[PDB]
RNA sequence: GGCCAGCAUCAGUUUUGGUGGCAGGAUAAAUCCAUAGGAAUGUAGCUUGCCUCGGUAAGUAUUAUAGCCUGUG
RNA sequence: AGAACUGGCGAUGCGGGAUGAACCGAACGUAGAGUUAAGGUGCCGGAAUACACGCUCAUCAGACACCACAAAAGGUGUUAG
RNA sequence: GCAGUCAAGCGUUCAUAGCGACAUUGCUUUUUGAUUCUUCGAUGUCGGCUCUUCCUAUCAUACCGAAGCAGAAUUCGGUAA
RNA sequence: UUUGCUCCACACAAUAUAGAUGGAUACGAAUAAGGCGUCCUUGUGGCGUCGCUGAACCAUAGCAGGCUAGCAACGGUGCACUUGGCGGAAAGGCCUUGGGUGCUUGCUGGCGAAUUGCAAUGUCAUUUUGCGUGGGGAUAAAUCAUUUGUAUACGACUUAGA
């Protein structure tokens, strides 16, 4: 028998990582970062959605599962074309996070008729449901 | 005191019969506005030469912007100030994208580690350190290594309801 | 100043396998088994390749830094425990009254039983904890021999025999009379 | 927004936690805190035991009946540090209080009932990660309260029957997820989730 | 013509939003592009303990199959 | 206990200092709307369990001027020099 | 009145086991002074007897630490009213 | 003590409300860790996947929700019966076998609403008693006055008496 340690897995904070912010102009969209000042701060520069280039506070910003490659205080030109050269932002867009995003807005932008067909086609779907729990 | 700035002071005196055109002393200040900055000129100047603000001019007092606002420095900041008992003498070390923000962390921590008020201190020079390894300072050594990762555990989140159905997680 | 990370290294050998679920440090060897509670810690056990394992601490301060180099010896101790296991040998003095001791039952649970210390009529008990195994040394007198897995059991077993011999309202300079731990050492020999 | 409030009490600490239950009384609002023997309390035991020494020698001295009460279970000791956070000698203050029930343990009516969490009083998120802490059932027992191994026994009575209940429930869950999993797949599925839903 | 309301266009006091055109500063500073030098928290490349089908190795090297900084335009 | 200049209480309510002749704010006919002062914004109690950088753990912690007290002398406690 | 701090002389050698001078920093309101705010259309002005309760700055009684503590007999200090 | 007492049906009356107006929607533990699914060698196991708030999930169309003509299913749920279980922490509820019965916006049709006049909560909840309608059910005590002394200021206490 091998020694079987656990991990506690984490999400780290270094040069490559990116991330979407909480709260501010920007406000929800993606970012990278480039370079680390201390346990608090670092520097972002997301070239892409519409956000300058910043030293920004950790508590102002959420990590992601992701991280691209990048050298150490990388300017703008560069990250620009890292981050197309990534392909991160259909990798974003293809996962459960930002499609749970994605329906939340969809959930908001909802005229009065249209959440009406909704009851009328969920009444229609739970009828085929129930159907198959009662034979199996 | 504030969200700082850096402005250039200059005067001269006022001129006389005997004596036209003085001699143009200049300082960097620190401050919030340029009604303060122009105070601690005068401040600084009575400390030197034989000068009042009755006796003397502002010749012209311009705004410093800082040259490359979004790259990562590492500061050398000297400084006097005055504790209960006596007046000592300083070298804190500081890390951060601007001057400006240098000098508004090093207020915030004489408050904190010594309760050094804004009258009680003396910025004598901030410098920019160039190279590296001309840091005597640990705290500002430790981020200087090479690829540098750190996680961040025990996450939380704020709630907006005061109540909650789940039961919350410390994960990340 | 708060260090951004610090770590140290668990050298496991060849024999044990030593599990680690939350901080409950299991560490089964050769001699048997330990289990360690260290929820109380706040530390990262990480493995590498097997025979070597690194525990870790994050913005961490002075004293949280200490505990993990604690938390470190008290894996390494189960590791040497359950590998070489841990012996005590305690020697008995006096001058005129000899210390009588002897190993008594009492509802199954075992006591060294301690009989005319320095001419007492109390008889002092000692109960003998789970695991420890004690043995008087032949061809040695006066001696006595603990032993077992776990040091902490062993190591306070001994100490509180030393502790039941104390000589009150007398000159102890004078009356040097007691049971003293005379060397702490492994079961095993070569390391 | 709902007529009945249930909060386990567990990981909670009291202030934080009584806090909130004060002024949610106030506004109008059916409270019950059930599981008081679980809640903590910032600070070493040690700290906290000669706290309650410290209330327990404060009494009338001419007729010690009339002075002020020291209740010892759980539920009363939390109950106090709630009286505190309200008006208690008006009428609207006793109306608030009436609002209100605390429990040692998960008694009948509540045990087949969903229960909620504060997490701004939450002790795993308010402290920080190495500083010490004390739980009211402890400390209770050690001021002479004698129905701790009651309410440990019968605790564990009810843990045994709601995991009975979960498994069936757990089981029940999948032949449902697997139904919509299934249906997800007609023009009704796919016109709900351009739709939105 | 008595009791009480609602809806409009108006005036006086005020409160809270959306939104257009200009002026100033190192005629913002940056970014970005054209350009000379520079280097360590050293890329590719090259060579040595090399060796688990090939990465490590600790020197060299100033952009090459990463890049970075400073002056001046 | 006795003097010097000014401001007050006495003769004076109202908001703040829990409470108070003299402190801080502000001096009053009868109502509506707006705005602030000194002071505050966990619950009592109207108003951010706001944001931000740090320090401190106390088997008598500490918590807001006037004000309702604490000293010499020590401490490989921890933090900056 | 009570407590530290520094330690002169002592304690056959030996500053600090223990006696402990003088200085220097405090606490107490069980002493006595200093003052005259309350009471002169009156608060019964010594001691003793009787009886409850509270403080610890602990004489004894419990468990300890030091000693210039062989034993016995002591001295010094800690928790504790 | 003028047909008293009690539980169950509906009929009318009172007198209130610390405040209904779709649903209180049930593991436990950890937080320097876990949930949900899956496969074995059932373990402190391997593999997959989720969080980043309940901004959820369930219910939600018809005169405060009418009258009818059909289609596809054999589902979906109320209303009184009925067979069997579990619940004593304050259980007073919860599941469950079998019919009966109303509806069914799961899909397609045929009628009706106006005048409460340009808004006026525009009344639809749930406690506690009274009073007669009509169907069951059950037929006692205590105190004073007399008496005892294991008691006693008086009350109180303790005993006895068809
Ligand atoms: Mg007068
Ligand atoms: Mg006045
Ligand atoms: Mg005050
Ligand atoms: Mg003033
Ligand atoms: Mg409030
Ligand atoms: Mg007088
Ligand atoms: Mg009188
Ligand atoms: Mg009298
Ligand atoms: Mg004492």
């Amino acid at each position: 028998t091998d020694s079987i340690v656990k991990a506690s897995n984490w999400r780290l904070v270094e040069v490559g990582r990116v991330v979407l912010i909480k709260k501010g102009q920007s406000a929800g969209k993606l970012a990278a970062i480039v370079e680390i000042i201390d346990q608090k701060k670092v520097l972002i520069d997301g070239p892409k959605a519409g956000v300058p280039r910043q030293a920004i506070n950790l508590g102002q910003v959420v990590l992601t599962p992701l991280t691209f490659a990048l050298p150490r205080g990388a300017r703008t030109a560069t990250v620009s074309k890292k981050w197309a050269a990534a392909a991160v932002c259909e990798k974003w867009a293809a996962s459960s996070w930002a499609k749970k995003i994605a329906q939340r807005e969809r959930r908001a932008a909802l005229t009065d008729f249209e959440r009406f067909q909704v009851m009328v086609l969920r009444k229609q779907k739970r009828y085929t449901v129930k159907k198959a729990l009662a034979k199996a | 005191m504030a969200h700082f700035k850096e402005y250039q002071v200059i005067g001269r005196r006022l001129p006389t019969e005997s004596v036209p055109e003085p001699k143009l002393f200049r300082m960097r200040i620190f401050a919030s506005n340029e009604v303060i900055a122009k105070s601690r000129y005068w401040y600084f100047l009575q400390k030197l030469h034989k000068v009042k603000k009755a006796s003397g001019e502002i010749v012209s007092i311009n705004q410093i912007n800082e040259a490359h606002p979004t790259k990562v420095k590492n500061f050398g900041v000297w400084v006097r100030y005055d504790s209960r008992s006596g007046t000592h003498n300083m070298y804190k070390e500081i890390r951060d994208v601007s001057r400006v923000a240098a000098v508004e962390t090093l207020y915030q921590d004489m408050a904190a580690r010594h309760r050094a008020r804004f009258r009680s201190i003396h910025i004598l020079k901030v410098a920019e350190i160039e190279k590296t390894a001309d840091v005597k300072r640990q705290y500002v050594k430790q981020f200087l290594t090479k690829d540098l990762k750190f996680p961040l555990p025990h996450r939380v989140q704020k709630s907006t309801k005061t109540f909650s159905y789940k039961r919350p997680s410390t994960f990340y | 100043m708060k260090y951004i990370q610090t770590e140290q290294q668990i050298e496991v050998p060849e024999g044990v396998t030593v599990s680690i679920k939350s901080r409950i440090v299991k560490v089964v060897g050769p001699r048997g088994t330990l289990t360690k509670n260290l929820k109380h810690i706040d530390v990262t056990f990480t493995k590498v390749n097997n025979q070597l394992i690194k525990v870790a601490v994050h913005n961490g301060g002075r004293k949280h830094v200490a505990a993990l180099r604690t938390v470190k010896s008290l894996v390494d101790n189960m590791i040497t425990g359950v590998t070489k296991g841990y012996k005590y040998k305690m020697r008995y003095v006096y001058a005129h009254f000899p210390i009588n001791v002897n190993i008594v039952e009492k509802d199954g649970a075992k006591f060294i039983e301690v009989r005319n210390f320095l001419g007492d009529k109390k008889i002092r008990n000692v109960p003998v904890r789970d695991g420890v195994t004690i043995e008087f040394s032949t061809n040695v007198k006066d001696e006595i021999v603990l032993s077992g897995n776990s040091v902490e059991d062993v190591s306070q077993n001994a100490a509180d025999l030393q502790q039941i011999c104390r000589v009150r309202n007398k000159d102890i300079r004078k009356f040097l009379d007691g049971i003293y731990v005379s060397h702490k050492g492994f079961i095993t020999e070569d390391l | 927004v709902e007529p009945v409030v249930v909060i386990d009490g567990k990981g909670h600490l009291v202030g934080r936690l009584a806090s909130v239950v004060a002024k949610q009384l106030l506004n109008g609002q059916k409270i019950v805190v059930v599981r008081a023997e679980e809640l903590n309390i910032s600070g070493e035991f040690f700290r906290n035991k000669l706290k309650y020494h410290d209330f327990l020698r404060k009494a009338t001295a001419f007729n010690k009946t009339r002075g002020p009460f020291h209740f010892r279970a759980p539920s009363r000791i939390f109950y106090k540090a709630l009286r505190g956070m309200v008006s208690h000698k008006t009428a609207r203050g006793k109306a608030a209080l009436e609002r209100l029930k605390v429990f040692e343990g998960i008694p009948p009516p509540y045990d087949k009932k969903k229960r909620v969490v504060v997490p701004q009083a939450l002790r795993v998120l308010r402290l920080k990660p190495g500083r010490k802490y004390t739980t009211l059932g402890k400390l209770s027992t050690s001021v002479g309260w004698k129905y701790e191994d009651v309410v440990a026994k019968l605790e564990a009575k009810r843990k045994v029957s709601s995991a009975e209940y979960y498994a069936k429930k757990r089981a029940f869950t999948k032949k449902v997820a697997s139904a919509n999993a299934t249906a997800a797949e007609s023009d009704v599925a796919k016109q709900l989730a351009a739709l939105g839903y």
